């Protein structure tokens, strides 16, 4: 490292571009020779020369090739030599290749191959290809190159199904065609600016085979993005262990080695140089360098030349010239004709009266160019940008049909098309470069392509080429083109710029890391190789012959020059580089850091829009633009009357940039052409430069500025100004229409409801208006509606309502449109908030629901203000006000109950041996709040409420009131409700060990399951069970005894019922009030919550006393609590995340050195990554293992279990992580890991903060953003989560602090310290969800009309908050009226949308009453808008696939989906499955859940992750299946009622209906099964036939198997049916008729449905059903569980005097193959 | 004179004012109130610092702007009365006068605030209230009469070096009655004299904001388009924000002619 010395980059430079010649001589082929002539020196180089054949050459037939290959290669039969000798390496290895080849040969079609084998690896066995699995990556060098490549691309592999085009435009949201696209055909640097953007679910990483064309652009100025692009693939490869191909190629030029060596091509195995004898035709050569020094007779000198030349070839075939402008194709074509009229030489070209010039001659009025009537009837013909593409073609036919004898054109045709000719004369090797400010010579790839255009395919036996240029020049385009001229790297030049974009890649972060990703650049092969070019003296080298040192000071200069500049922050000592976001939006929009420097130190919140178009102006890229005399007049002429103000003079480089940027925004035409080419850079360039300056005052919260930026894009887009009316913006309205509509000074606004009529009158042409109007109408307009949520004084959070009124064309609007949605403070100084809002088409006609906190302050703003600003549509802005005239602001918080300096109370105080006994194995004294708590709670019977932080204690208090209730009765029952299940079984096993193991008393998980529940409801004095399983249980508390027997309630995190889940607490907590009411026997409630800011309308609500309730406050935490807020600005998520990298290790050893850590990541990848990122910064800054703390070899024995070496490897080194996909054993060892103290370090996902039982002494969160596949956009951490993790920082009887740092967003720091520092209020959500809380008290008969129903509506904490904030809930006015109204509204419209979803019925718009389907729905615990889908849906259709299909999109599986794009495979075998209809919508929840739901029916191996997903599904599938057959019973047919049982038998047993029974015994494998089937005994019990000893030989199985086998027998039911019609004989036709089934259970056995395939714990369950199969028509049905034997009646009202069969009632709901049948007939 | 360089070129006046205005929000940090301390009227006039610097980084140096002035009086002190919002219409104006429709601002928001009166700017800063404000406050006043001579003021912005000083003036009775009969448009003008107005209190205040309102069809610079402005002209307001002077939207010639060509 140190010392190290700075270095002069701009010194090192060649400054020569691509026109640096390496070589110092020039040999020449045998039987050259050079002459002189009138003052120009002609050079002449025979070429020819081709090789026969080498050793054995024999070409390939493509019936030799692979089958899957050949048919791409239609039309063709023996390759080219080159191709034949390469098609081993291409179609039969995946090294990656480098070729060069002489320009033409076809060098593509060995590119073809390459990508046909990658194409070949993902073809299935349908014949069709998996298109998703795999994307290929086609680097051509030339836009125009790119458009034929995509072309012929997809012509010749349209065969094979693959979508090939190139990606244009803007890439913000234009990326349905990438998913796609499985070939992607791109410039280099249009992939460079994609991989810099990035990101993570990328379609980069699908990428398998990238192909860099014409390679040896390294050597142009474009070259170091090239090595960008190959250093970043290699290192990618290097770290993603997956292995990418690279296939270069390349011309005969020298260095070839060392590109190769770039490209990591083997030499022998990979390398392939061919020299121009393999040239296609050869290339007689004549090169002509002119010594005349003046211009004027270089001009004269060069037409004549030209002119001797084409005369020369007067009857040849044809003679294509090349020239750098386009007016200079129209030049040179009229001077050769003009020079072959001052002769009679022009009627050489013409074939005297010809039918070709009769051809000219009828598409002269054709061809409706100004130039080409006159040009095109003599032979000659030019080609250029500014030309019809329709006319392009027609020149480009006619020089095909051989018409066209002489065409001039521009280098675009040369890279674009396939157009050869015999001739080919370069007219000039110089041209003006706008960038470079002046005229340079021709980049050698132009030259190449253009004199490999010579010579055709078989027209011609031989090519000429001739290249007029400056005889100076004349020796490097003579080793360019006879392969002497060395490619060389560029990148010197570029270095700062490339490093800022690996570095906010995070790809570096250290200097060392940039050493490396130099290595793997072409310029360090290239210094190794040849040190002297680039400036490393011969002994510096021996100083260090691996070049780390030049490396490493290279590396230092860069970081130096980017810290000046302020993109990067850089620290000498440690190397460490910190990326900022000046350097992100550098590297995201193309700018160079000078350019960055200088917004930063010119753009002010202040500016105008003069000053801001001087600084775009004084942009690094226009540094080299100069003003030249020649146009000086004119630019005065437009700065006299430029609409934006030009301050300097017009000497000044920087007006002649700010005035032709107004020019073109005017679109004006310029006569100089220098101006028009200064116009083109400076245009072109200004788009993404803007942009950058948006994002910069857009994220500094600049409104003014912002809005001048980025009407300023729209602007320099559209190519209009905003006076403009914004009509021209469709490019399907006239001009002149527009015209006279702008001569009318209405306002465009005042036509908007205007009808046609009217419009015509106004525009005085009234006959199009209608076309007008709808041009008025397809302007976007949004309607935005703003609900203000006062939150606290402090905080207000705002739902916006934003409703498009405009209608959608997709020939306008897109798949997409764009709006920025900005909030905007009183002096609209300052964006409060920002957001960028995409109205899809998907939901172009719905509306649209955006939630946001803003800030305020007392006294109260006037107003804030809205606007929506489309992204890019001009004037299409619509503005809202948010006036505070009438905002309700909340009460202040009240103090907190005072935390007294109390005596701790010991553990005697409980007076009782046992209680003594466990609290004193455990401690000494009680936690303070427990302490001043204690009396209310143990001797007391009142209702009580707790409010402390997370991780003080509270369940002790809680066990408290359990201990006083099981003292005033042993047998007394108590229910503990808790938020989240995972908290649930921490609470269910440290409460089981105490109460049950300690005190003989009862302690019962509940399952979710009725009766299961029912059963340890009846058992238990500690119920301990989630929200909704006691929610199921209580709604019935009329016809539930052991309900109403409930003596205690706790309810822990009572805070939570401002959470998603918040309804249902709230409800069961009103529920246990208003039983408690009617029974006149007090149950007594206890609450344990956080600090609530608002605990007093909560001990109301729960009729906690005043001296009951005891709110606290978070300084009152046992433990001790620092909380560290840290901002991060970056608004890109990903570079924020790699902007607190370091910083964690920065907290870890500042905060906590050597005590445990935690740290909270968004995503299961960042768990890995941040445990990596912490190694890393641990090794380079210290030392590494200052984390392990138990010897490694102690811990390889539980390390060798785990299923990752990441992480073992990490955990060896002290850091472990916590993810979803983790198997709870290597969970479970890494939590033991912690506790222990082994490892260190934990980091963990932030979904896992209820889950995790461990703690540390340090909590690090992360960012406390994530990403929503579903939304695919960023959701905020809810506070309560935030909580959640900072209480993971109580280390009790360890550490005397808690320690916890929350990186996050600037703006949220704010709100975070707000709601961070002091008591959170909470508020209810139950005015949202209360359809089926109202169904379901209706069924209950709770509720029996629309009054009874505001009464139920009186027990809640709404009615407490919407008299304490009512614009929380939409209320105006604390009055008893109000109230009273708006409880009317709110019932009406919950009853009414029960009514019309048919769940309940209204009678006299009065009485309410409940219908089967609003039973069906409270029965099974069901959502009632799937139980209306339900009932719309299945009608008499059975299908068991759309069952499936009917059960997965009911609305309760509405969650789960994030990346998964292995659904996609999934989705392949779900093309196997017996379902793979519907469009593939992958990211949609239900299309997950039916995917999960069929692989486990065909009991498929899946991921753990989705393992999880599966039990979910399965347990609410089977409730779900079971309101199903009750729907199909209700009034269904009886085959679908069928299905649904079966359906519920094949979910329980993970068997399909066609599979065999068999497959449901334990350890039996498909062999086995094929073995009984080889018997063909497939009957199930049939295996208990067979005697044992007979079943053991055929079976082959373990004692163990076999028990397993065993128990599945004897569980296996068979039952006694009998069916008895009383009275069969005397039956009438209109009178019921019973029949009577007895069940009786021969084993009897007791215990659950044997299926380990099942999540949950199932009993048995029983279905019966009379209706014939003949008229489908289900008649009487019955469910009943079979415990012992039973009987059943079956009540039914008879048909007319007909005879009828008595059918098949006998079904299970888990056993398959226990279905019975009896038939029977009697008639009336 | 035989074959001498001669051609002319120059730039339009409004361009240098324009280079001018774009500095204008460098004002506003040095804004100084006069107090001549003699005044003892007992109406005190409490202005918000944020409506006067957009009032300031919109304005012109040379040509004149004015604002209405709605305010009302605190809970419990009836002798104050702070200015709450400024009324931004349709105007033209020249360094002398300012050009305001004969429509006094009506809006709802408004029906519950007082018109406490105008605030316009002055190129120089002149020790008396100008013969053309006396007029102009004074024919407004007979004209509406919502504006009590004794409750409403005219402020002064004088663009004094580098700074903005602001003074306050209410009208006499006899002011009145010479600013209803003047037709003499002159710098000293018939009948005046400086007992024609007198010097109420101005007070700049950060406590409390206020806010602006815009005319809602078009903008308030008619300068540009003087030609449209016809004192009988009437408008609609709303809740917005004024627009910079030379926003793109007060002068779309400008951009069109300069598109023309
Ligand atoms: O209830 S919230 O409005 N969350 C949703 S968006 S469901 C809320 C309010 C305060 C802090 C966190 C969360």
């Amino acid at each position: 490292l140190a010392p190290r010395q700075v270095l002069d980059l701009e010194d090192l430079v060649f400054t020569q571009g691509s026109h640096f010649m390496a070589n110092k001589r020039c040999q020449l082929p045998d039987g050259s020779f050079r002459r002189q002539r009138k003052g120009y020196e002609e050079v002449h180089v025979p070429a020819l020369k081709p090789k026969p054949f080498g050793s054995e050459e024999q070409l390939l037939p493509v019936e030799k090739l692979p089958k899957y290959a050949q048919a791409g290669f239609e039309g063709f039969k023996t390759l080219n030599r080159i191709q034949s000798k390469l098609y081993r390496a291409a179609l039969e290895t995946d090294e990656n290749l480098l070729l060069c080849a002489p320009t033409g040969a076809g060098k593509t079609n060995v590119a073809l191959m390459c990508m046909l084998r990658e194409i070949g690896k993902h073809i299935n066995m349908d014949g069709t290809i998996n298109v998703d699995d795999f994307k290929i990556i086609y680097i051509a060098p030339m836009r125009s190159l790119v458009q034929e490549m995509v072309g012929s691309f997809g012509k010749r592999l349209a065969t094979y199904g693959i979508t090939v085009a190139e990606l244009t435009g803007d890439h913000q949201l234009c990326k349905e065609e990438i998913s796609a696209t499985q070939i992607i055909v791109c410039t280099p640097e249009k992939w460079d600016i994609i991989t810099r953007k990035g990101g993570e679910r990328t379609y980069t990483q699908l990428v398998r085979l990238i192909i860099l064309d014409e390679i040896h652009l390294l050597h142009d100025d474009r070259g170091p993005v090239l090595e960008a692009l190959v250093a970043r693939a290699i290192r990618n490869i290097e770290m993603t262990q997956e292995d990418v191909r690279l296939i270069g190629l390349s011309a005969t030029l020298p260095n070839y080695e060392d590109v190769a060596t770039f490209l990591r091509v083997d030499p022998a195995k990979g390398l392939f140089y061919f020299d121009n004898s393999f040239r296609p035709v050869p290339l007689e050569q004549t090169y002509v360098g002119i010594t005349e020094k003046k211009a004027i007779k270089r001009f004269q000198i060069m037409n004549e030349i030209v002119y001797e030349k084409i005369m020369e070839h007067a009857g040849k075939n044809q003679v294509l010239v090349f020239v750098h402008s386009r007016k200079e194709t129209g030049k040179t074509a009229r001077a050769i004709r003009d020079m072959c009229l001052e002769k009679d030489t022009l009627g050489l070209f013409l074939r005297e009266g010809s039918a070709s010039t009769e051809v000219l001659r009828t598409e002269a009025e054709q061809c409706k160019n100004l130039e080409l009537k006159d040009l095109l009837p003599y032979g000659f013909a030019i080609h250029h940008a500014g030309m019809t593409r329709v006319d392009r073609t027609l020149v480009e036919d006619l020089f095909a049909d051989k018409h066209i004898q002489v065409l001039v054109s521009t280098a675009t045709l040369a890279w674009g098309v396939n157009l050869p000719a015999h001739t080919v004369i370069i007219k000039g090797t110089q041209v003006y470069s706008p960038e470079k400010g002046r005229w340079t010579e021709l980049g050698a790839l132009d030259i190449l392509q253009m004199l490999g255009r010579a010579g055709r395919p078989q027209y011609d036996t031989k090519g000429e080429g001739i290249l007029i240029t400056s005889h100076g020049e004349l020796q490097y385009y003579l080793s360019l083109l006879n392969q002497q001229l060395p490619i060389e790297s560029q990148m010197v030049s570029k270095l700062p710029d490339m490093l800022n974009a690996e570095i906010v890649l995070g790809n570096v972060q250290n200097a060392k890391d940039a050493v490396n990703w130099l290595g793997y650049a072409y310029l360090y092969i290239r210094m190794l190789r040849s040190p002297t070019l680039y400036g490393i003296s011969h002994d510096d080298l021996k100083g260090d012959p691996l070049l780390d040192q030049r490396r490493l000071d290279l590396v230092h200069t860069a970081a130096l020059m980017l810290d000046k500049n302020n993109l990067v922050k850089y620290d000498k000592k440690t190397g460490n580089f910190q990326v900022t976001e000046l350097g992100r939006i550098a590297s995201h929009y193309y700018i160079t850091n000078d350019t960055v420097q200088t917004y930063n130190q010119l753009l002010k919140p202040t500016l105008s829009e003069i000053e801001l178009f001087r600084v775009f102006s004084l942009s690094s890229e226009f540094k080299n633009i100069t003003v030249r005399e020649e146009e000086k007049l004119e630019l005065q002429k437009l700065l006299e009357r430029v609409p934006i103000p030009v301050k300097e003079s017009i000497e000044e480089p920087s007006a002649k940039i700010n005035v032709l940027l107004q020019a073109f925004i005017s679109q004006l035409k310029l006569e100089g052409f220098a101006l028009m080419a200064d116009m083109v850079y400076v245009t072109q360039s200004a788009g993404r430069l803007m942009r950058a300056i948006f994002e910069i005052v857009l994220n500094r919260g600049w409104a003014q500025l912002t809005d001048k930026t980025l009407n300023l894009c729209k602007m320099i887009d559209k190519r209009m100004w905003q006076s403009m009316c914004p009509l021209r913006q469709f490019r399907k309205l006239p001009e002149e229409v527009v015209k006279k509509i702008e001569k009318k000074n209405f306002p465009f606004e005042r036509l908007y409801d205007l009808n046609h009529n009217e419009i015509g009158e106004l525009i005085r042409m009234p006959k199009m208006g209608k076309t007008i109007h709808k041009y008025v109408h397809l302007f976007p307009k949004l309607e935005l509606s703003v609900h203000l949520q006062p939150i606290t004084r402090s905080t207000l959070k705002v739902e916006l309502t934003i409703t498009p009124d405009f209608q959608w064309d997709e020939k306008v609007h897109g798949s997409s449109e764009a709006f920025w949605i900005l909030v905007e403070d009183v002096d609209s100084e300052v964006i409060l908030h920002h957001e960028y809002f995409l109205l899809k088409a998907k939901y172009a006609q719905d509306e649209h629901l955006i939630t946001f906190f803003v800030p305020v302050f007392e006294p109260l703003p006037p107003q804030y203000f809205i606007r929506v600003v489309s992204d890019r549509w001009l004037s299409c802005e619509t503005q809202l006000p948010v006036s505070f005239r009438h905002l309700i602001l909340p009460e202040k918080y009240p103090p907190p109950t005072e935390l007294l300096d109390l005596q701790p109370l010991p553990v005697s105080a409980l007076r009782n041996s046992a209680f003594e006994s466990l609290y004193q194995d455990k401690f000494p004294f009680f936690n303070p709040i427990q302490t001043q708590v204690f009396n209310t709670v143990y001797n007391s019977d009142d209702n009580v409420f707790v409010g402390a932080p997370t991780g003080s204690g509270k369940t002790i208090c809680a066990e408290f009131a359990i201990l006083r209730m099981l003292l005033q009765s042993s047998e007394g029952r108590c229910v503990y409700i808790t938020p989240m299940e995972a908290l649930a079984e921490q609470v269910y096993m440290d409460w089981y060990e105490k109460f049950q193991d300690r005190l003989n008393k009862k302690v019962v998980l509940l399952t979710g399951e009725t009766s299961t529940d029912l059963k340890l409801l009846g058992k238990g004095n500690i119920i301990i069970s989630t929200p909704e399983k006691w929610d199921i249980l209580s709604r019935r508390w009329k016809q539930r005894k052991n309900v109403q027997n409930i003596n205690l309630f706790v309810v822990d995190e009572v805070h939570l019922i401002g959470g998603e889940n918040g309804p249902v607490l709230e409800v069961i907590c009103s529920r246990m009030r208003y039983i408690s009411s009617q029974i006149e026997r007090p149950i007594r409630i206890v609450a344990l919550s956080s600090s609530l800011s608002n605990a007093k309308d909560v001990a109301h609500w729960l009729g906690c006393s005043a001296t009951s309730t005891f709110n606290f406050h978070p300084n009152v935490r046992p433990v001790p609590l620092e909380l560290h807020i840290q901002g991060f600005n970056i608004s890109h998520t990903q570079t924020r995340l790699l902007s607190m990298a370091k910083p964690v290790y920065h907290a870890i050893t500042k905060h906590s050195p050597k005590k445990p850590v935690i740290v909270f990541v968004p995503s299961r990848k960042q768990t890995r990554l941040t445990a990596i990122d912490i190694l890393t910064t641990c090794a380079a800054d210290i030392q590494r293992q200052r984390f392990l703390h138990c010897t490694e070899k102690d811990l390889i024995p539980y390390l060798e279990k785990l299923s990752d070496s990441t992480l073992k490897e990490t955990l060896l080194n002290g850091v472990g992580y916590l993810h979803e996909g983790l198997s709870p054993m290597e969970r479970r060892l890494v939590e033991q890991l912690f506790s222990s103290g082994a490892i260190q370090v934990v980091v963990a996902s932030r979904s896992l903060c209820w889950g995790m039982n461990v703690a540390a002494h340090l909590v690090i969160i992360m960012d406390t953003q994530y990403y929503n596949g579903k939304i695919h956009a960023y959701v905020d951490y809810p506070i309560y989560d935030v909580l959640q993790m900072v209480g993971h920082a109580n280390r009790p009887l360890q550490d005397d602090e808690g320690r916890c740092v929350i990186m996050c967003q600037g703006s949220k720091k704010d709100f975070f310290k707000k709601f961070l520092y002091e008591p959170l209020p909470v508020e209810s959500h139950l005015d949202h969800c209360m359809h089926d809380h109202f169904n379901a008290e209706i069924v209950t008969k709770t509720i029996e009309n629309k009054q009874d129903a505001v009464d139920y509506l009186t027990w809640t904490f709404l009615y407490r908050r919407m008299t304490q904030n009512p614009n929380y809930y939409n209320l105006q006015g604390i009055s008893h009226r109000h109230l009273s109204d708006h409880l009317s509204e709110l019932v009406e419209q919950t009853l009414s949308d029960l009514e019309q979803s048919k769940c309940i019925s209204i009678e006299d718009e009065m009485d309410v009453a409940p219908l089967n389907l609003g039973m069906i729905a409270a029965y099974y615990y069901i959502n009632y808008t799937t139980i209306e889908l339900f009932s719309m849906s299945l009608n008499a259709k059975t299908k068991v696939r759309g069952l499936i299909e009917i059960i997965s999109n009911a609305a309760e599986y509405e969650n789960i989906p994030i990346r998964h794009h292995e659904d996609n495979l999934l989705r392949q075998l779900a093309q196997k499955v017996p379902h793979k209809l519907n469009n593939p919508k992958f990211n949609d929840p239900h299309v997950k859940t039916n995917l999960l739901l069929q692989a486990h029916l065909s009991r498929m191996q899946l991921s753990a992750e989705l393992q999880s997903d599966t039990e979910e599904i399965l347990s609410k599938a089977i409730r779900l299946i079971q309101a199903c057959v009750d729907v199909l019973s209700s009034n269904g047919w009886l085959s679908p009622a069928l299905a649904a049982m079966e359906l519920a038998q094949m979910v329980t047993q993970a068997m399909w209906s066609k599979d065999s029974y068999l497959k449901q015994l334990p350890h039996f494998t498909s062999e086995h099964i094929k073995r009984c089937t080889d018997k063909g005994v497939e009957s199930v019990f049939d295996i208990m036939e067979m005697e044992d000893e007979e079943r053991n030989a055929l079976l082959q199985l373990t004692d163990s198997q076999i028990a397993d086998v065993a128990r599945f027998c004897n569980r296996y039911p068979n039952i006694e049916l009998s069916y008895e019609v009383v009275d069969k004989d005397s039956i009438r036709s209109g009178g019921p008729v019973v029949v009577l089934v007895q069940l009786e259970r021969e084993e009897e056995v007791t215990g659950p449905v044997i299926a380990p395939l099942f999540p949950q714990k199932r009993e048995e369950g029983w279905w019966v059903v009379i209706g014939d199969a003949k008229s489908n028509s289900l008649i009487s049905i019955k469910r009943l569980t079979l415990q012992q034997k039973a009987k059943v009646k079956l009540d039914f009202v008879a048909p007319a005097t007909g005879a009828h069969n008595y059918t098949l009632y006998f079904m299970s709901d888990a056993y398959m193959g226990c279905d019975q049948e009896y038939k029977f007939s009697v008639d009336v | 004179l035989g074959s001498m360089t001669q051609t002319f070129s120059s730039k339009t006046e409004w361009r240098v004012r324009a280079i001018s205005a774009a500095n204008l929000h460098l004002r506003t940090n040095h804004i100084y109130v006069s107090s001549d301390d003699i005044k003892e009227t007992g109406y005190t006039y409490i202005l918000p610092k944020n409506v006067l610097k957009k009032f300031i980084c919109i304005s012109d140096l040379r040509a004149q702007i004015a604002g209405y002035l709605y305010g009302v009086s605190p809970p419990d002190n009836p002798q104050v009365k702070e200015i709450r919002c400024i009324v931004m219409v349709p105007q033209w104006g020249t360094h002398q006068t300012v050009h305001l429709p004969g429509q006094l601002p009506q809006h709802e928001y408004l029906k519950e605030m007082e018109p406490l009166g105008w605030i316009h700017t002055q190129p120089n800063e002149s020790p008396q209230l100008s013969p053309q404000d006396v007029t102009t406050h004074a024919k407004i006043m007979a004209d509406n009469p919502s504006w009590d001579g004794e409750k409403t003021i005219i402020i002064t912005c004088s663009f004094t070096p580098g700074s903005c000083t602001l003074t306050a003036y209410k009208l006499t009775p006899s002011g009145y009655e010479w600013g209803r009969q003047n037709t003499d448009k002159g710098n000293n003008p018939k009948g005046y004299l400086p007992s024609h107005y007198e010097r109420v209190q101005m007070l700049l205040s950060d406590r409390f904001l206020g806010f602006f309102m815009v005319p809602a069809q078009s903008s308030w610079n008619y300068n540009f388009m003087g030609v449209r402005h016809d004192p009988n002209m009437k408008y609609e307001l709303q809740l917005a924000n004024p627009k910079e002077f030379y926003h793109e939207v007060h002068r779309p010639s400008h951009f069109l002619n300069f598109a023309l060509l």
